[PDB]
């Protein structure tokens, strides 16, 4: 179900905790798994901005807590090129919760938002105050 | 004179008038039988 | 000896070299090579010949702009290398004895041999390679002083950076400018060639015109493109 | 095709040249190169710094 | 034994030996296919590479995100002097 | 709207074939045997369903 | 009037773009079918300019504008800002805007008279809206929502505005914008409504998904509804 | 009640109004016509049971003035139509049957699938 999105460099493999950005009560999210993601021997599947990662809560209210539900990033501390030539870099990771349609359940986004991450899903870029 | 005449929500699926907050926003006499159900079990 | 190739000989090359004293080179040897001539009517390739002994022979004549060309060149050299960065092969746990940076299997018992397919160590670079499917962007006239200048610059400059390309020199001469990397370092003769098939697809057939050239230093970090502005930027030094 | 000047210190940035630096805020720097981009890490002044443009406009050279 | 964790193979057999080429001057094995209604022109040049600078160009490929789009893209500069012709050489075809 | 005189000049070289229970293969309806050499021409022959 | 249509398979329509009482602006990379809904139906009163802004194609929720002005962020280059001031009319004012909140549809709600801006918005922008678009700077909230641009769609007749917000809130807004105010859903119930749909005096296009009962309740507050060829002959 | 209208969806035409609708609300519900038999190809076997659902998802109306150049112009045993302005398949014919999703029967139909078309009152606003 995912558009097509241009190559960013592979920053958040599973494992990385990542802020949660929306409002929807958690704290933190618990990468588990990427959707899209390839397979080698003894590789980690990575996340970049714009992908739709697996993640669970850690932190947060317990209604969220031990589930696993879907999310999308939209920050990277990663740099990356963009295709007009300049390598740019966020301060921290984040990412916020959504169903497995595309839809968000957060109200509203604080912080920046990529501006990939707009463009490839379009309820993020309802949501989002700042897109870079 | 403010108008705010809106008799707060009507319905998604049937035609159904008015509705409340908090969510909900689908006349629960839709959301027993059409939608899923999402029991999505055997019964038996 | 010219009339014998015009009864027999299908196909006729022709022998060229380089002028290598128009080149910043320390080498005084020049290069020779042979070219096949796609041309018809073998009497009327040798008769083009022989009009053409000790003539020179220009390089926009044969390529131009857009097209698509391949490059045949040999490889940087790095001497003997091991068996992890020769072919990409996993490196042993922390924990090895006599070694981490190798290959734990070679092989079986049996077949009783090594296998050719197995990775081993030896020399690495320096091979002829070739890569096809090159797009030309600029061909540069070598006494011009537009080489750098674009319709959208509008600067009087060469190609060269400031300083010189490192580790080469003056490329005020004709140039060929095309697109992504090709095999070989610096200082190397390199072969281009025509493109053997046809290629539509979408990309052979789209046209550029550059907005801009970096003329840079490539020395490091160059902060400033050509020298003129330099000057306009810090204003007067002592020296 | 938009040349920029350093958010660091003054210099012009030629496209495809240097990082970019978004901070938690939502401000957008620039950087030329690695050096006036470290020494954005370590908190450093470039009031203070010689060799910046915001330094020499301070001190009217 | 099976290999446990199928795994895909650590380098490529066609390019077999790694073995230093026999001079600087690589070979050209294979010229284009010959069309005898064109006019005489050559089909291959000789040049020394130089070194690699960056360009800007203005992307025009449609249906694409980036359409009417700068793009920064690397170039390589191959100095390309002009070369002269010093003689010709005619090959017969045998069935060997 | 397939108009049926030419539904049944469609059926002669789809529906009206005969298939071979072994080897699936497509018979015509009045043979024998089956002309495939990988089943040993057999004799066990059956019609394709109609629709 | 009440028309629905889908960009490439995407439902909402705001975000990908921006219908006004003078212009409209469309995304680039879309169907024949997508744009064929707003060529047929405009038809030569309006120009439909395709164009991106800051290289992206979600125009909608980045520009915002009304009859008089168009608002656009720093980042639009400038290739992209010269061909909006060809193709759009002498009478409408182009400018671009220094924002730190970058996206100024979220941002600012507005129409020919009234706007709707985010609170944390700065003094220094709060003169320039009302110099470009001539329209009167209100800071407000809807309900849960400092975003009133993707919650709250508007235009001189009325507004539909987000689901869960309380009459007396209503109320309030009301007062303020002098128009009346309805609750509703888009899109099978989304509550994403300024984003789900665009509308002016003439038209009002929305996605696939919205249901009959909620396109009823959408034509009703915009009073954009009003038949020979229908009979029987047999 | 007020009269209704049936506007086309993606054309916003007036399809048909009321005064129309041959409706024949209930179904049959027995084991023969409530219920969707499929056959097999001989001796009358009976290989699917489906139920019926529960409304009858088409508009059966009369033949109206603007299916009159489709109806006259190549016609046909069976057939489907449009919006005039947007070239869906909105609607089709037949002069067979076609019962309902739910099933009696019918007489000849025209009909017009209650998907991608909507129903309208043609009266004045509700005033929610």
């Amino acid at each position: 179900a995912q558009g097509t999105k241009f190559r960013i460099s592979l920053g958040l493999p599973v494992g990385a905790i990542m802020n949660c950005a929306d409002n929807s009560g958690a704290r933190n999210l618990y990468i588990i798994a990427v959707k899209g993601s390839g397979s080698r021997l003894n590789r980690l599947p990575a996340a970049s901005l714009g992908d739709m990662v697996m993640a669970t809560v850690k932190k947060g209210k317990p209604e969220l807590r031990k589930k696993v539900m879907p999310a999308i990033v939209v920050r990277q501390a990663k740099s990356w090129r963009r295709r007009d030539g300049v390598f740019l870099y966020f301060e921290d990771n984040a990412g916020v919760i959504a169903n497995p349609k595309g839809e968000m359940k957060g109200s509203a986004i604080t912080g920046p938002v990529g501006k990939e991450c707009a463009d490839l899903w379009p309820r993020v870029a309802s949501n989002s105050g700042v897109v870079v | 004179h403010q108008h705010q005449n809106a008799a707060t929500l009507l319905c998604c699926n049937c035609g159904t008038p008015i509705d409340g907050s908090t969510g909900l926003v689908m006349c629960y006499d839709c959301i027993k039988l059409t939608v899923d159900i999402t029991q999505g079990i055997p019964r038996e | 000896e010219l009339a014998r190739i015009k009864k027999y000989a299908s196909v006729v090359r022709v022998l060229v070299h380089t002028q290598i004293r128009k080149t910043p080179l320390a080498q005084k040897k020049a290069h020779l090579a042979e070219i096949q001539l796609n041309g018809g009517s073998i009497s009327e390739k040798v008769d083009w010949a022989r009009e053409h002994f000790e003539k020179t022979v220009a390089v926009d004549s044969v390529f131009e702009q857009n097209e698509m060309i391949d490059a045949i060149a040999v490889t940087k050299g790095h001497g003997f290398e091991g068996v992890t960065h020769r072919w990409g092969t996993k490196k042993l746990p922390r924990k090895t004895h006599r070694g981490l940076r190798k290959v734990a299997c070679i092989g079986a018992w049996h077949p009783a041999h090594v296998m050719w397919s197995v990775a081993r160590a030896g020399q690495r670079g320096y091979h002829s390679r070739t890569s096809i499917n090159h797009k030309i962007y600029r061909v540069g006239k070598g006494d011009d002083e537009a080489n750098g200048a674009t319709s959208f610059d509008r600067t009087k400059k060469t190609i060269t950076p400031m300083g010189g390309f490192v580790h080469y020199g003056e490329i005020k001469n004709d140039f060929i400018m095309v697109k992504g990397c090709i095999p070989g370092n610096r200082k190397r003769i390199v072969t281009l060639r025509k493109s053997l098939y046809t290629n539509t697809s979408r990309k052979a057939l789209e046209e550029v015109s550059l907005k801009w050239i970096d003329t840079a230093s490539k020395f490091g970090k160059g902060r400033f493109q050509t020298p003129a502005e330099k000057h306009a930027f810090m204003g007067t030094l002592k020296k | 095709m938009k040349v920029e000047i350093d958010s660091f210190s003054g210099a012009k940035i030629y496209p495809g040249r240097g990082t970019l630096f978004v901070r938690g805020d939502s401000k957008i720097f620039r950087f030329q190169n690695s050096k006036s981009a470290s020494l954005f890490k370590q908190r450093k002044n470039p009031r203070r710094i010689a060799w910046t443009v915001l330094f020499r406009k301070h001190h009217k050279k | 034994s099976h290999r446990k964790y199928e795994a895909p193979r650590h380098g490529h057999l066609g390019f077999l030996p790694r073995k230093r080429a026999a001079s600087i001057r690589a070979r050209v094995k294979a010229f284009p296919k010959d069309d005898r209604s064109k006019p005489v022109a050559l089909t291959s040049f000789l040049g020394y590479k130089a070194g690699m600078t960056t360009i800007v160009r203005d992307l025009d490929r449609p249906g694409s995100k980036f359409h009417k789009r700068e793009v920064v893209e690397a170039v390589t500069v191959v100095d390309t002097p002009p070369v002269v012709v010093v003689g010709v050489v005619g090959y017969v075809e045998t069935p060997r | 709207i397939i108009e049926p005189s030419l539904k049944a000049l469609a059926s002669k070289y789809n529906c009206d074939k005969s298939v071979c229970r072994k080897c699936y293969a497509r018979l015509p309806p009045r043979a024998t045997n089956c002309r495939k050499r990988k089943c040993g021409h057999t004799n066990q022959l059956r019609p394709k369903k109609k629709l | 009037m009440a028309t629905r249509t889908q960009f490439e398979n995407s439902n909402e329509i705001g975000v990908f773009s921006k219908l006004t009482n003078t212009y409209c602006l469309v995304a680039v990379g879309g169907s024949e079918n997508f744009y064929s809904a707003f060529e047929a139906e405009l038809g030569d009163a309006i120009p439909i300019v395709h164009t991106t802004i800051a290289g992206t194609r979600i125009i909608g929720r980045m520009t915002a504008g009304n009859r008089r002005g168009l608002l656009v962020p720093t980042q639009t280059t400038d290739q992209e800002l010269q061909h909006l001031r060809n193709s759009l009319p002498d009478s409408v004012k182009i400018q671009r805007v220094e924002e730190r909140l970058s996206a100024l549809g979220n941002v600012i709600c507005c129409n020919d008279y009234v706007a709707l801006v985010h609170p944390d918005i700065d003094r220094e922008t709060e003169e320039l809206i009302s110099d470009v678009l001539g329209v009167e700077v209100f800071r407000q909230t809807i309900s849960g929502n400092i975003l009133v641009g993707s919650y709250c769609s508007l235009s001189n007749q009325g507004g539909l505005v987000h689901p869960q917000t309380s009459v007396q809130d209503q109320e309030e807004l009301s007062s303020l914008l002098q128009v009346p105010l309805v609750a509703g859903t888009v899109n099978r119930g989304s509550s994403v409504v300024g984003a789900g749909m665009v509308v002016n005096d003439y038209l009002a296009v929305t996605g696939l998904d919205t249901t009959a009962p909620e396109l009823s309740v959408i034509e009703s507050i915009f009073r954009l509804q009003d038949e020979s060829i229908s009979g029987n002959l047999r | 009640s007020k009269v209704t209208a049936v506007r086309c969806k993606k054309c916003r035409t007036k399809l048909a109004l009321s005064t129309s609708f041959i409706a024949h609300d209930p179904p049959s519900k027995e084991s023969s016509e409530g219920h969707f038999i499929k056959r097999a190809a001989n001796s009358h076997r009976i290989i699917d049971i489906q139920e019926s659902q529960a409304n009858c998802s088409h508009f059966f109306i009369e033949p109206l003035k603007w299916m009159q150049p489709e109806l006259q112009g190549k016609q046909e045993l069976e057939g489907k139509f449009s919006c005039p302005g947007c070239s869906s398949k909105v609607g089709g014919y037949n002069w067979k049957g076609s019962r309902c999703s739910c099933g009696k029967w019918v007489i000849p139909a025209i009909h017009l699938q209650t998907s991608k078309v909507d129903q309208f009152p043609l009266q004045s606003t509700a005033l929610p």
